[PDB]
RNA sequence: AGGAGGUGAGGUUUU
RNA sequence: CCGGCCGGGAACUCAAAGGAGACUGCCAGUGAUAAACUGGAGGAAGGUGGGGAUGACGUCAAGUCAUCAUGGCCCUUACGACCAGGGCUACACACGUGCUACAAUGGCGCAUACAAAGAGAAGCGACCUCGCGAGAGCAAGCGGACCUCAUAAAGUGCGUCGUAGUCCGGAUUGGAGUCUGCAACUCGACUCCAUGAAGUCGGAAUCGCUAGUAAUCGUGGAUCAGAAUGCCACGGUGAAUAC
């Protein structure tokens, strides 16, 4: 615990906020509150499709939720049928108007959260770790990126000991600003305890 | 936080909420200096039967995730752990840290 | 310090005289950044010491810098686990600071009631070869050439 | 201290009960728990256990006792020295 | 014909108009001795003058703002060597020598974490 | 230079002299003198005697040493007797306005006194 | 004699909308006094990075809301109703007075 | 670069 | 109408947006024709121009099961739930971190200049009246380069004290009061009238600091109905020394 969080600390330079919505003090901690909800809602809901990331926005007292997953037929369904839903549940949540959004996030192994997720589930589904782990390394590396790193702690196959370990291929530079970072973080709750996984992905530098 | 102590504070700002005029009234009457002598007395008698929880100053700023009663920012509400956690993963629009 | 090499840093004149040694005296008598004051006890002292001693205020600090200047001191050299306190030649820089520095002291030891009048007092003594800072000047003196065989 | 404007402070719970024993002449030692209220002349000639935290410590009012406030009189901590 | 200078220093700001004249000086609607009651300062801001003779030959009115008193004059002095530059650019090689061209550039440090002040560490004990 | 039974030096001024005595301070000495009609950058000397019978006419409208200490320790006393908190601190010889008494209490305390 | 006030949080998007502004003003009018930058609020929070006893580590975070004021001297009918027409993206915030 | 002359807490334990 | 106030201006500070610039770029010398080192030419800055964030595989089975999540154990008419009072502020003591000071480079009285950075809608609270004073009343303005907080202080000039436990020191204590808060006893803050302790530069030993740094002087903010000498930032004066 003595490293930062790389988006974090891109969030002036390179990566966007998952808010870019504008409030005063009055309302930032309703906004916030609600975002929360809204959001542990969304990640109880959707836990089966892999969804990546949801922004929000609050233009002309309305809410504008744009959600970057990579299954839009099964988190839309056949013609409304859950997206109309959801849109109303987050309207009834926020008390405003509510617009739903649907992004497609293609090379799904290239994905911070995505990734995470799926090692998460494998290693509650009772996956080694290390074929789990080396597999999403080979993949993320072949399907186009510039480096990956991934960390696996905390009773790791079911030891009485805790352990980290982690697996690097290429290049990923921390303390590069400019450098176009993907982080992300998951934890699996198995019957011997809880375990968390980090993984990095490098995307190439940025200039402007 | 604690399930109990949420809702006390749910409980105290609703009773709060609900009894803040006819307390003000009350201190209004206090406050008058050309006032009836015994019926500034008669609007304490009054004050001091309400119940406690129906005042401002009995209840606590939690944060609205865990309920942590240290550490609260009155513009995120949440206190400073849960603000960091959000800040760090962009949440918070414009909450980048800097230096000068 | 350990490698570099400090470059002195621009010290301005003071506007009475227009010299240098009068800055670098009041930047030492001055305590918490009280200049206005320390400058106006030096301008009074020195004012007090020329109507006294007839010079001129420069020329009475000069001869009194003069006469409290050393020109050795005791230093250790510790060659093995020997105290030894070796003497050495002292830079005329570290002279005129070891002397104002005596002198501030001197002041401060007075037991007159004005800060003024005790470094103007200190100064003709000074100046008459007398006082705690020649005696000062007398010890390091006498301890050097007690020590004179340490090369 | 208080506000003199405002006007000494006394809970109604103890006030009903000390003005009915101020005519029922029910001298028997009363008890409460209100130690943040005043004293009032009318109160003088009871017997009053306040309770200073695990039981009730009797006090008898007197005259020189009106505007000290009433939880004065009763030690809230033990303490007999080391 | 009015020339211009401009001059800063750690919070202070100094606009200076230089015109031929007889060396009276105004600054704030006021007069040097009346503003900067030290004559350090008076020292300070008549330094460029005492290096170059022109002393009686240029009225100058002075506006002024932050800082202290030796900010001011430091912001002062700095507008007049611009000033100066500008009246004549064949004594920017003498300024430069004493160093008035230079510009001031030490700012009060930050104050960090941990740290009662900018650089006075807590007291240490085991 | 006797005023209220004690004594008052004469080399310092009317205002530090006032305050000399017990129940008499710098607002009490500059109200009097404004009373008076003296000034203060005068002395005790230098003065007639009807200034100072003035003085301790309008002195008299105050309590002081006599009558100062008695009220004090009659409240005192009183306290005590009636055993509230205020009292029983002052019995036991510890801050009464409320202070800490794990450390910093000497001034009520006394001298430090190991085991 | 109009003046509208915008504030954002990035300096790129209230340029760009006060910029839309002034095209529409230009459009449906003139006599614009121009976009003025107005002092940015630089708000500072401090807070501890550790849940238990480490005091000398805090993490100092700040929001900096930017505000930009457009004046316009000729309020047409047209103007004022496009102005209100007109809708910007989120993260800023418009208001809109006549003085 | 080769040959010759010296040259270190005087002591200070256990875990 | 003496106040940028009112016509007026895009010149200036300044408010922010985009750019230029500082990169060993040149000159001379040394260096193994190199890297590299010393000086100076210009230049606002010369060698990382200053400061800050950013803290490499890892140790300390270091800390947090009481931010939170969670494997396992534990009670489920109580290790759960509600309320009143008290306690977390006790006290023969020992320790750390800081404040006030021990005094003339000063205390006190009058007069008078120069700032920066921030907060404000259950809020900031002008002007005026009253109270010596904390503050009370009517009541504008401001969601804020406009209005309020908010007078900056140290500083300077003119006087007094004249080396004393002092016109230093304000501890403690008594009385009378103000504000917030249903409710200031155990325990809030502040004002006035008095009281005016110990202390006169501090033992072994030890701490921070190499420049707008140390030292010193004020200001603001978070927390908060009210309650910091603490914490986080801001500027004013401003060093000595480094063989
Ligand atoms: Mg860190
Ligand atoms: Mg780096
Ligand atoms: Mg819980
Ligand atoms: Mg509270
Ligand atoms: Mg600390
Ligand atoms: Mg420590
Ligand atoms: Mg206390
Ligand atoms: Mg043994
Ligand atoms: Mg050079
Ligand atoms: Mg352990
Ligand atoms: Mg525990
Ligand atoms: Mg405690
Ligand atoms: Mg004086
Ligand atoms: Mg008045
Ligand atoms: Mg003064
Ligand atoms: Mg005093
Ligand atoms: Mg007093
Ligand atoms: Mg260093
Ligand atoms: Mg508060
Ligand atoms: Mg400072």
């Amino acid at each position: 615990g003595q490293k930062v969080h790389p988006n974090g600390i891109r969030l002036g330079i390179v990566k966007p906020w998952n808010s870019t919505w504008f409030a005063n003090t009055k309302e930032f901690a309703d906004n916030l509150d609600s975002d929360f909800k809204v959001r542990q809602y969304l990640t109880k809901e959707l836990a089966k499709a892999s969804v990546s990331r949801i922004v929000i926005e609050r233009p002309a007292k309305s809410i504008r939720v744009t959600i970057h997953t990579a299954r839009p037929g099964i988190v839309i369904g056949k013609k409304g049928e859950d997206v109309e839903k959801l849109r109303k549940v987050v309207a009834d949540i926020a008390g405003v108007p509510a617009q739903i959004n649907i992004a497609e996030v293609r090379k799904p192994e290239l994905d911070a959260k995505l990734v995470a997720d799926s090692i998460t589930s494998q290693l509650e589904r009772r996956v080694m770790f290390r074929r789990a782990m080396k597999r999403a390394v080979q993949n993320a590396m072949r399907l186009g990126a510039k480096g990956i790193k991934v960390e696996v702690s905390g009773r790791l196959g079911g030891a009485e000991i805790a352990r980290t370990e982690w697996y690097r291929e290429g290049r990923v530079p921390l303390h590069t600003l400019r450098a176009d970072i993907d982080y992300n973080t998951s934890e699996a709750h198995t019957t011997y305890g809880v375990i968390g996984v980090k993984v990095w992905i490098f995307k190439g530098e940025i200039l402007g | 936080a604690k399930q109990s102590m949420k809702a006390r504070e749910v409980k105290r700002v609703a009773l709060a909420d609900k009894y803040f005029a006819k307390r003000a009234e009350l201190k209004a009457i206090i406050s008058d200096v050309n006032a009836s002598d015994e019926d500034r007395w008669n609007a304490v008698l009054k004050l001091q039967t309400l119940p406690r929880d129906s005042s401002p100053s009995r209840q606590r700023n939690r944060c609205r995730q865990t309920g942590r009663p240290h550490g609260f920012l009155r513009k995120f509400g949440l206190s400073r752990i849960k603000v960091r956690e959000a800040a760090m993963r962009g949440e918070i629009p414009g909450l980048k840290k800097a230096s000068w | 310090p350990r490698r570099r090499v400090i470059g002195q840093r621009k010290i301005l004149p003071d506007p009475k005289f227009g010299s240098e040694l009068l800055a670098k005296f009041v930047n030492i008598l001055m305590v918490d950044g009280k200049k206005s004051t320390a400058e106006s006890i030096v301008y009074s002292a020195l004012e007090t010491l020329a109507q006294r001693s007839g010079k001129s205020e420069l020329e009475a600090f000069e001869v009194a810098l003069e006469n409290v200047r050393p020109t050795v001191e005791v230093k250790s050299r510790r060659v093995g686990g020997s105290t030894y306190q070796v003497p050495v030649e002292v830079r005329p820089v570290r002279r005129n600071a070891l002397a104002m520095r005596w002198i501030v002291e001197a002041a401060r030891k007075r037991g007159d009631k004005s800060m003024a009048l005790r470094l103007a007092n200190e100064l003709s003594d000074a100046a008459e070869n007398k006082g705690t800072a020649v005696k000062k000047r007398e010890d390091v003196h006498r301890m050097a050439e007690a020590n004179k065989a340490f090369a | 201290p208080r506000s003199l404007k405002k006007g000494p402070f006394i809970d109604l719970h103890l006030l009903k009960k000390v003005e009915k024993a101020v005519e029922s002449g029910d001298k028997k030692p009363l008890r409460t728990w209100s130690r943040r209220s005043t004293i009032f002349p009318n109160m003088i000639g009871l017997t009053i256990a306040v309770h200073n935290g695990r039981q009730h410590v009797p006090v008898f009012v007197t005259d020189e006792m009106v505007g000290h406030k009433l939880g004065e009189f009763a030690p809230t901590r033990t303490y007999r020295g080391h | 014909n009015q020339y211009y200078g401009t001059g800063r220093r750690k919070s202070s700001a100094a606009r200076v108009f230089i015109k031929p004249g007889n060396g009276k000086i105004v600054i704030n609607q006021r007069s040097l001795e009346q503003y900067f009651g030290r004559e350090t300062a008076r020292m300070v801001v008549r330094q460029p003058l005492e290096l170059v003779d022109m002393v009686e030959k240029l009225d100058l009115y002075i506006t002024v703002k932050g800082g202290g008193i030796s900010g001011q004059a430091g912001a002062i002095r700095h507008g007049i060597t611009r000033a100066l530059m500008e009246y004549d650019e064949s004594l920017r090689s003498e300024l430069r020598k004493a160093g008035f061209v230079t510009r001031d550039a030490r700012q009060v440090e930050r104050k960090k974490v941990g740290l009662r002040k900018a650089r006075r560490r807590p007291q240490f004990s085991k | 230079a006797r005023i209220a039974g004690i004594n008052i030096p004469d080399h310092k001024h009317a205002v530090i002299a006032l305050t000399s005595i017990y129940g008499v301070g710098k607002t009490r000495s500059k109200a009097i003198l404004a009373a008076a009609g003296i000034a203060e950058d005068v002395k005790i000397s230098e003065l007639s005697e009807g200034q100072i019978d003035t003085l301790r006419d309008e002195v008299a409208k105050f309590v002081v040493e006599g009558d100062l200490r008695r009220e004090i320790s009659m409240s005192i006393k009183r306290l005590m007797d009636l055993g509230c908190y205020r009292g029983l601190r002052h019995r036991r010889g510890l801050p009464v306005r409320g202070q800490r008494t794990k450390t910093n209490a000497r001034t009520r305390k006394g001298p430090r006194k190991p085991i | 004699r109009i003046r509208i006030r915008l504030k954002a949080f990035d300096h790129r998007l209230i340029d760009q909308a006060t910029a839309e502004i002034v095209e529409t003003a230009k459009r449906t009018g003139a006599q614009v006094r121009g976009p003025i930058p107005l002092p940015t609020r630089k708000e500072r929070f401090t807070v501890l990075i550790s849940p238990h006893v480490n005091k000398d580590a805090r993490d100092q975070y700040e929001i900096r809301t930017h505000l930009r004021l457009v004046d316009i001297v000729e309020p047409t009918e047209k103007t004022v109703d496009a102005l209100m027409r007109l809708d910007l993206a989120a993260g800023v915030d418009v208001q809109i007075s006549l003085g």
